[PDB]
Order: structure tokens, then C-alpha cells, then sequence
RNA sequence: UAUCUGGUUGAUCCUGCCAGUAUUAUAUGCUGAUGUUAAAGAUUAAGCCAUGCAUGUGUAAGUAUAAAGACCAAGUAGGAUGAAACUGCGGACGGCUCAUUAUAACAGUAAUAGUUUCUUUGGUUACAAGGAUAGCUUUGUGAAUGAUAAAGAUAAUACUUGAGCAAUUCAUUCAAGUGAGUUAGGAUGCCACGACAAUUGUAGAGUAACCAAUGAGAAUUUCUGAUCUAUCAAUCAGUUGGUAGUAUCGAGGACUACCAAGAUUAUAACGGAUAACGAGGAAUUGGGGUUCGACAUCGGAGAGGGAGCUUUACAGAUGGCUACCACUUCUAAGGAAGGCAGCAGGCGCGUAAAUUACCCACUUUCGAAUUGAAGAGGUAGUGACGACACAUAUUGGAGGGCAAGUCUGGUGCCAGCAGCCGCGGUAAUUCCAGCUCCAAUAGUGUAUAUUAAAGUUGCUGUGAUUAAAACGCUCGUAGUUGAAUUAAUUACUUUGAAUAAAAUAAGGUGUUUAAAGCAAAAUGAAUAUUCAAGCAUGGGACAAUGC
């Protein structure tokens, strides 16, 4: 190793190059967010897949498993704050059956458009970058943002920003 | 300098070892001095940790002692007659312990049981 | 070899039969600090001496320029290519030229 | 290594010192005295993180070379001091005083000493030996050596020391009926019953030490610091009450 | 605002400032992204007997 | 994401390889609006080096008339302070590199009842003798090094004398913790060393030995574990064991003297290779695995090459010395010292890698100690090695693999393209070009290499009639495997104990998100380990050891 700091990457292209199926399921989706590029596609994917994989990992071992409450129900704790479960949906096996569109859904580009500022998706660039959006008490330039369920009702314009 | 490691020794397979690094002071060595008959003469040695040995060279005085009789008075050593190793050292009169000496007991064959060339003096029993 | 205790032979079979693989092979024995113009280098810089016309092989027909150069490491000579159309008049002599390899690994 | 190192970096400090790996490039090694490497906190780590009265190391140096904090009944005057067990700390200045107790989250714990409570402290005696002259003494967990104990006073008990008499109050015998803090691995920072010993004569003595809620852990008996005898406690215990909680209300409790 | 407590044994007091936008030392002086709210670390040392003394 | 596709034929089904593909790290072509983070002369030369710095240190308590103290303040033992120099401590820490190294070192583990300091901590044991020495004054030499001699003086917490038991050797004996001791310990008799500075501020302690902690420390040592090779089958003579001594801090063939022939080996001894420092770990994996690890941290070794030593608590020290081998410097030609595998920088080597900057303010170390120093450390500059967030632009290609033109000019098996099949001999979907769009995007191709693909190295997991491949056949040692049956170890199996961190998975926490960090608005994850060994324990079905 040389450095002390940590570092990680977010994305990984898919293995096969070139899929004529892959391009009208990916604008179709890239279309509907109004993204910029491919990258926005396998960092939801690769974040999507992260927490599939420690519900997969205590699906595995029983009930009683001491890891299945702790690990298990602290998987299901961040996801339901996070707003990419449903309160109701409180199982292990719900985790899985999770798509790639609910964690799109929760970004801030997503959000605004629902609030009523932006009437296009491709608007609301501007809106979130321009920092004329301020999420509580913090102004926010990043369109990713993952809001929480907490702060749903929390998203607002800013006061008239520099 | 003399060293006492095995890094230069055969293993029990015969195989010769190699070198991986060069010789090191904690395992010092140093010639011996065989403490033959002449004038006192004792060399301090400065060892290790900074503790000092008495290196005797040359005595003729030991502190022989008698357990049958419980009595510890000094005789002159006379000439070294008996060693247990090398009958060799009989000729230079070299004082190791074991050595078998002959002294006239003046104040009183005796066996050497200490170290000159570590204590840096003669002593023994009656055999 | 199936036993519990004959993991001695499973091991010797493996190590005796992994030699026969010709890539493996290549990679390990002491030959590509030796016979390898390359070697372990990526890359190589030598001087132009003589200019070479290949004619291509059966199934098509031409003359593919060429030039052969030896290294400023092992001194060999060496057969290079040229990449592009017409670019033997841009190649000189005693100049600084790069090679590396083709397509196929060496 | 020509001979003993002078420098202790960051990353090989003990795990419960609390230090950052992005701190700095070396941590600050603790002198030798009473208590050991891995037994002890540097003084200069309690005046910079458990109490944070000094911002850095530029002005730890100007407060204990001040004379302003005395270490048991004496004061001491060195940066990085061994402040291991739970020997006591007085800083009148402030009017406050503290005592270094394990905790069952595997660190150093700083209870609050009042000034009348600070006078003693108990130590465990590590062996019973008779020097030369017939002159019997005992050395303690903090390596001090004192004059004539009680003759039954065993190489395994714990002692009620003074401070300012310097002399023996109180001496409990280890049995089958005392109470103990634990001082080593897994259960170190635990409070519980000594409720069966087994002796295996090769390597090790093993006890088993049974906690108030009914528990039951094992631990080496290297590790069986007494605190008391008949589930009496002779000092104050940290916040926790020295009882383990088995993470069943630990991450759930922080959420709210 | 914010924080405000003092030291017993350096005569000095630690506060934590912030901008909405002799005897007093300011650093860490740095504001938010874009400008606008600044923020800092004042340390005052009242009598000038300590400041002369506990400085670097 | 437990994944394949093009290529042998007129066509089909196969074995089988080549090519395509994705990822990681090395160099380079094109391009490069930013902010965060960040490797960087390791591979070839542990090759050679100009220059500048990297270990120095002073409080009221070691010694100070400096003719220094009108620079704070006067001064009758020297006022506060005080450059120097004597003395004390340190440069055995730290930083750098990976040449040697194949049961060597190293990792876990047990031992030191076989050794042990330094620093630190607890405890114990004459109203004051003496010389000389620097700093101080005076004479010089030579080009000189951190060069140098004589003389006149002058002090000690420098060197000795001197007064009020502890520990060491031997011979004998009495004998209680520990699993374990003629053991701690006591007593008897000589032998040796034999003290608690002939010590210090007017105002804020030190010394000499000894017992014990330090310290799981250092060092020796026990058990297990390492890449290929039989075009390496036999290897060793201080070698294996014993006795006595020697040396060491200490056991010990570590060394010497005498006696015996013993020690290892197909379960691979001995020897050979490395582009071999080892580990925590990294890249990639459905599972199993393959490769890498000079380099953050720990351990080992070295300072151009060996060798021998001084100081001391620790050095076989090299930013110490001495001799030789090979280099290099000034020169008054007589002579002198030097070792950048420390920090910048230079030559050479190369496909291959940055400023001859500032500061001890962050972390920490050393010191006579709050203050001095630190090319450690921090800051600053280059930097498309990489990782994160985010503006409005290039590369490759457009036959199949593989997304993208049944457009237009020439060339005429020529130039050329082409990773594989292939396109080009006059009507080219591939050449050189004009227009258009396909993939990615501040990224994008190439060349080399690890990994997956590869069930093309097989334990999971292959094939052997005909594709490659059952020895001509039988006997046979080592090795592997071995029918049913019973109402002291080992292996297996289950729990624990203890086990460096960092890293992997993560528990929480709006660095605004994210990479990150362990921070903040008291918490440190129980953090899960840890392959292979070692200890304890519940069980005895399947297993081996002879009765």
C-alpha cells in the first residue's frame, strides 16, 4: 500500500460492450431522470447491488441466527429511514425484490419534481445546481442527493441565493 | 573477533548453512588465559553491561579448604600435577578448575573448584 | 488418487502435469531475459539499418515495407512494420524508433 | 534495534487509547514506571482527550511540569507518566479529582473521586517473596514494594493502601465469595462473583465468575483483579456499573 | 453564541463564533462553500499577565 | 450476472486451439472547465556523485572575575543574567534501501527454574584533604582539515585520599512458594569489592551499591508451517553423542582435550534456480482457487567490498576509527579526508518516475530541560498512477465478432487496411478521403503482464477404441486403500481462554451528497476473524496405533 487514506470506486462497466437491449432500457430510464451520462446507471446499480448482497448473505442462515437480528434488522433500518422501503415491507426477502428505480426515485432531481418548481426534469438541473435549492438549512449543489423519509416534507426553495 | 553462534555450524543433516549477516557483538569471545604459576597478577575485564571480570594471569596463593575438619586457610600452590582434560596443561601449569594440585599443608593433593580466569582467584578442597 | 491421507500424490500429480501447459510454461522458465528480444520490457528503442519489402503471404499478394533495426540493449536484429500508408519515406536511419509487439501476444 | 527504541508509532499504540489514524505519525510512548505498555494511559492522552484542557502537546508540557497534578499520595511532574489502574488523581486547582477504572467498552474510564475518597486505594499483590535477612515483603500491581505485610497475606490477595500514611488498612483474601474487576481480554471491564476456580497444574489457573444479572463468563487468573469480598464494592464503579450488556440494547438505544 | 466556556486553570475562555454575513486572537477564520456564513475560534485571555505567558 | 462470440467444411456434429471480451498495473499517442483526495528514480545500475541541510542540548540547584555585565540594579565570597570552555547526556533513537538469505529468517505458540542492562518507579544499606586541566594571557608553523606545540597561570557533581552493612566466589549444613528444585531464605570459615558525592541554589534536588517492578521488552530457545527442480540419490567428519575445562551475560561442539560411530534420507536428505527479504495484506473470484506483497505497520539485514576494534547500558556503529581492494576531492607538489541504500539536485541506465522552497506553528523524539534542535513532521511547487463530485470535447469505429452508411472520387492483387475470418486484378459496404452517426467521455486507444473466461491444469472438475493420450506382459518395495463384529493415546467433532494496529465486512454519525474522517449534535462498533500449529473441555459414530 502507499497511502493511509481510503478510496473506492462506484461504478463498473457492464461486461459485454455492446447490447442493442441495453441502450433503449438505459435511455429509457436515462430519459426519465434526465442524467447526464451512463455512470449515474451503474452507481445506482452498484449501490443497489451492495445491500442485495448482505440480505442474500442472512437470508441464508435461520431465525434465531444472532447476526440475522442484529445485522439483518439494521439492513432493514437504514433502508426504511432511507426511503427506499416502505415502512409496511419489514422482511428480509423484501430487500431482494427491490428494483433500480426506488433508489433513482429518491434523488433530488426527483424530489423537486414532484414538489412543484420544475416542470421538466431537465429544468431542475439548473434549479439544484444553481443552488437555489436549499434542503432545511443547508443549500445543496449535488442533484444525487438520497433524501431521508424525515426530511420529505422538508425540501423547500432557498431565499433568494448569491 | 571470536564468536559463539551456530550460523557458522553444520545442521544434523550435514547441510552447510549460509550467510545472511555478518558477525554481531552479542556474541562476543575472547581468547583464554591460562593462569599459570608466577607473581599476582590480575587483569580486570570490562564485559558486557559495563560488570568487570578478574582475569588472573599468574597466582600462586589459593584459599584451600577441609571439609573433614571445617578449616579455610590460604596455602602456596606448589605445581599443577593432575588435569582431568589435557595433560598438556600438567607442563605449562595452567589453573583450571579440576586440575589436581599438590601444597604442603604448612597451615593445615587438592582440586581446583573456581573459576580464575572468571573470578580471578584460586580456591578448592581437600581430595 | 482419492483417499483421505494421499494428498502427497494429488499435489505431485498437479505440480508434474502443469509443466505440459505451453503458456505456463513460458512464463516461468528462464528464457525471456534470454531469447525474448523484449524481455519483461514493454517497449524498445534501437537504430534503423536496412529497409525490408515482405511480399505478403499466399492468399493475398503485395509488398509490405519493413525495416530491421537493432536494440541499444541486446544489440539483435529485429524485423519492425510500418503502421501506416506511405510511412516509409517519414522513416529514417540512426533515429530513435519504438517497438512493440503486434496483436498477438508476442 | 541496536537497543531499546525511543520513538512508539501511531498505528502500533494500544487500541484503547482512543488515537486516530490520521492524527500523526507517531504516538506518544509512555516512560517506564509502575505500570506496563499496554497496562498503562500516558498522562499526556487524559489532559488532551478524556479532560480536553489542552488543545495540543504545546501546552500538555505546560501544565504538568506546573506541579499542578499529583499522581497517589505523591505528586509527579512527567508528560508521559504511566497512569495505569485506577491509582487516583488530584488537581485542587480545579476541584476536581478522577480515577482511571476500566469500562466493559474496553477502555480507560475516568469516575469521579470526591477529595475524602481520593485518601486511598486498592492494589493487588502480584507475588509474596522473602528477601535476604528473613525480611518478608509483598510487590503489588503497580510494582510497589512495601515493608512488613500481615504473614497471611498471600501472593494473590488485594490490599486497603493509604496516601498519606503510606500504610495497610485493610487486606482481602482471594476465595469463593469476592468480588473482582476483570483487567485483561474478553471480559475486562466486567464486575462479578468468583463462583468456582479450576487448577490446571501445566499451564494456567481458570475461574469462573458469575455477573449480578446472573451471567457467567471465564477468563486467566492473571486477569482476577478483587474488588471486594461478599458482592460488597470498595470503590466506586463507572457509569455502566462494570455490568455487560450483550449488545441487545446498545445499537438500538443509539438511534434515539 | 454558540458555546461559550471557560477555562479554570489557563484564565482563558473557549467560544465558537459565527458570522451570518488586542486581547482577542482569531483563528480558524474559514466560511462555507460559495461564501456568505463565515465562521472562526476566538480565544480570549482577558488579563494580559496569562497572554504574555501561555502564547506560542 | 454461476454469460459467451468469430475462425478448419459443399454442408453438419465434435476434440481442439487462435482471436475477440471485462478487470488490475506499467509506458505512451490525442484531449483535458473545475473542486476533494492522492502515488511518484523500486524493477535496468545495493551504479557513480558537485553542491546546501539533516544532533545537538543550560535551569534558582554541576563548574564561571569574559578585563561581558551604565543593556536589569547598587554590589565586599561571588547581585538577576550570562557567549565560551570543563563536565553530564544524546547522535545504538530517528530516516533510507532490499544486495545477502530455501527450515535460514519470518507468523502464531510455549520457555528462560538457561541471560539481562540504560532510563523510569517502590524500598533498603571534618568546620570539608589533595594535586592539574580546559576555557584565560603570551610565541608560532604551514595552503590547510572540526590542523597544530611550548610557556604563565585558574575551578568542579572532571580525577583521587579520607569517615560517620549490601552484594561475589568457594567448602559444609538447616530447611517453606511452585505442577517442578539442597529453591527464595538462614547458619558456619577464610578469601575478594566495601558505600549512602569532603555534593548544589536565598530562593523556587543529587550521588554509590543492592532487592523488586520496568518489560507480554531485548536476546537465546520449543512445536507447526515455505516457490520450482531427480538432465540433483545418497549427504556430513566438529560431523552425531558423552566427560572435563575454556569463553560468554548466559544453556550449548560456541571453542579445546580424551572416548564411541554415530547424524540425515523416497514422508525427497544433500545440491541447483530465482527477475526470493518474511508477515499483516492487495488484484480478481458462485463456490473452490490463481497471481502479487521493494514499498504506510511489525520483524530481519546493510551502509561501495570484506575484516578488526574504541567509547559506553545497548554498535562488531560506518552522517566512528584502522588495514587492504575500487573510486573521488583541494594542492603552494610537501601533504590532508571522503563515503547521498538520508533530504533536494546531477551523469549513466533505461519504456519507466517531481523543487537544488519555507517553517518546527500540527505528531513525536533528544537535551543541563516549560524556552534549543529536528530535509523527522507540517506547509508550499510539478504531477492524466489512480479514487470521488461535477461544466459546455476528443478518441476509436461504422463487413462479422460488435453499435453504427444497400452515399461518392481514385487506385486496379499495386499502394494499403486488417487483434481472428478477411477487403483490394478496374461497378471495393473494410484502402486513401468528402458528407452523415455508433460507444464512451474528461476521458479515450495501443503495447506488455496478473485474474476471470479456462470444466483449455481437473479437490469441487477433465480426457485416454477411433481426435493428443493404458506401460508388451507379469512379479514387487516405498506410498495409497482395505469385509462383518464388542449395548490408553491420536484424529474428528463442540464450546471456550487468550490473540498489534492498519486493511476486508461493516454499527452509528448530512465531510451539504460521495470518496472520505471518527468526528460532533457522551460515542470508538461486542467491532466477525487469525489459514497451519499450541491449551482446556462435552461426545465416541466413523478412523490409526498392540494388548
Amino acid at each position: 500500500g502507499r497511502c493511509l487514506r481510503n478510496h473506492s470506486i462506484t461504478y463498473k462497466t457492464p461486461k459485454v460492450p455492446y447490447e442493442r437491449e441495453r441502450f433503449d432500457a438505459e435511455l429509457k430510464l436515462v430519459g426519465q431522470f434526465g442524467l447526464k451520462n451512463k455512470k449515474e446507471i451503474q452507481r445506482v446499480h452498484y449501490m443497489l447491488g451492495h445491500m442485495r448482497t448482505i440480505a442474500k448473505v442472512m437470508l441464508m442462515k435461520d431465525a434465531k441466527d444472532p447476526k440475522r437480528l442484529l445485522e439483518g434488522a439494521a439492513l432493514l433500518r437504514r433502508l426504511h429511514n432511507l426511503g427506499i422501503l416502505p415502512r409496511d415491507q419489514n422482511k428480509l426477502e423484501f430487500v431482494l425484490a427491490l428494483k433500480e428505480e426506488n433508489l433513482l426515485e429518491r434523488r433530488l432531481q426527483t424530489l423537486v419534481y414532484r414538489k412543484g418548481f420544475a416542470k421538466s426534469i431537465h429544468h431542475a438541473r439548473v434549479l439544484i445546481r444553481g443552488k437555489m435549492i436549499k434542503v432545511g438549512k443547508q443549500v445543496v449543489d449535488v442533484p444525487s442527493f438520497l433524501v431521508r423519509v424525515e426530511s420529505e416534507p422538508l425540501i423547500q426553495l432557498a431565499d433568494n441565493t448569491p | 573477533g571470536i564468536t559463539r553462534d551456530s550460523r557458522h555450524k553444520r545442521r544434523a543433516t550435514g547441510g552447510k548453512k549460509n550467510s545472511m549477516q555478518k558477525k554481531k557483538k552479542n556474541t562476543m569471545g575472547r581468547q583464554p588465559a591460562n593462569t599459570r604459576l608466577g607473581a599476582i597478577r590480575v587483569h580486570d575485564v570490562r564485559c558486557r553491561y559495563g560488570i568487570i571480570k578478574r582475569r588472573a594471569l599468574r597466582l600462586e596463593n589459593g584459599n584451600f579448604s577441609w571439609a573433614s575438619q571445617s578449616i579455610t586457610k590460604g596455602t602456596k600452590i606448589l605445581n599443577v600435577v593432575y588435569n582431568a582434560s589435557d595433560n598438556d596443561f600438567v607442563r605449562t601449569n595452567t589453573l583450571v578448575k579440576g586440575a589436581i594440585i599438590e601444597i604442603d599443608p604448612a597451615p593445615f593433593l587438592a582440586c581446583i573448584s573456581s573459576r580464575p580466569g572468571q573470578t580471578g582467584s584460586v580456591e578448592g578442597y581437600i581430595l | 488418487a482419492r483417499g483421505l491421507h494421499a494428498a502427497r500424490k494429488m499435489l505431485a500429480q498437479r505440480r508434474a502435469n502443469k509443466w505440459a501447459d505451453k503458456e505456463w510454461k513460458k512464463g516461468k522458465l528462464v528464457t525471456r531475459y534470454k531469447c525474448n528480444p523484449l524481455g519483461t520490457a514493454s517497449h524498445a528503442k534501437g537504430l534503423v539499418q536496412e529497409k525490408l519489402g515482405i511480399e505478403t503471404k499466399q492468399p493475398n499478394s503485395g509488398i509490405r515495407k519493413c525495416v530491421r533495426v537493432r536494440l541499444l540493449k541486446n544489440g539483435k536484429k529485429i524485423t519492425a512494420f510500418v503502421p501506416r500508408d506511405g510511412s516509409l519515406n517519414y522513416v529514417n536511419e540512426n533515429d530513435e524508433v519504438l517497438i512493440s509487439g503486434f496483436g498477438r501476444r508476442g | 534495534a541496536r537497543g531499546p527504541r525511543h520513538h512508539l508509532k501511531r498505528l502500533n499504540a494500544p487500541h484503547h487509547w482512543m488515537l486516530s489514524k490520521l492524527g500523526g505519525t507517531f504516538a506518544p510512548k509512555p516512560s517506564h514506571g509502575p505500570h506496563g505498555m499496554k497496562e498503562c494511559l500516558p498522562l499526556i492522552l487524559i489532559l488532551r482527550n478524556r479532560l480536553n484542557y489542552a488543545l495540543n502537546g504545546r501546552e500538555v508540557t505546560m501544565i504538568v511540569k506546573n506541579r499542578t497534578i499529583k499522581i497517589d499520595g505523591k505528586i509527579r511532574t512527567d508528560t508521559r507518566y504511566p497512569v495505569g489502574f485506577m491509582d487516583v488523581l488530584s488537581i485542587p486547582r480545579t476541584k476536581e479529582n478522577f480515577r482511571l477504572m476500566y469500562n466493559t467498552k474496553r477502555r480507560f474510564c475516568l469516575v469521579p473521586l470526591t477529595a475524602e475518597q481520593a485518601k486511598f486505594k486498592l492494589c493487588k499483590i502480584e507475588k509474596r517473596v522473602l528477601g535476604t535477612g528473613a525480611i518478608p515483603y509483598i510487590v503489588t500491581h503497580d510494582g510497589r514494594t512495601i515493608r512488613y505485610p500481615h504473614p497471611e497475606l498471600q501472593a494473590n490477595d488485594t490490599i486497603k493502601l493509604n496516601l498519606e500514611t503510606g500504610k495497610i488498612v485493610d487486606f482481602v483474601k482471594f476465595d469463593i465469595g469476592n468480588t473482582a474487576m476483570m483487567i485483561g481480554g474478553n471480559g475486562m471491564g466486567r464486575v462479578g462473583v468468583i463462583v468456582k476456580r479450576e487448577v490446571h497444574p501445566g499451564s494456567f489457573e481458570i475461574v469462573h465468575i458469575k455477573d449480578a444479572k446472573g451471567n457467567t463468563f471465564t477468563t486467566r487468573l492473571n486477569n482476577v483483579f478483587v474488588i471486594g469480598k461478599g458482592t460488597e464494592t470498595l470503590v466506586n464503579l463507572p457509569l455502566d456499573k462494570g455490568i455487560k450488556k450483550p449488545l441487545l440494547q446498545q445499537v438500538n438505544e443509539t438511534i434515539k | 453564541t454558540r458555546n461559550l466556556i471557560v477555562n479554570p486553570l489557563l484564565c482563558r475562555k473557549q467560544v465558537v463564533v459565527d458570522i451570518y454575513h488586542q486581547t482577542i486572537v482569531l483563528n480558524g477564520f474559514v466560511t462555507k462553500y460559495g461564501g456568505g456564513k463565515t465562521s472562526g475560534f476566538a480565544l480570549i485571555y482577558d488579563t494580559l499577565s496569562a497572554l504574555k505567558k501561555f502564547v506560542p
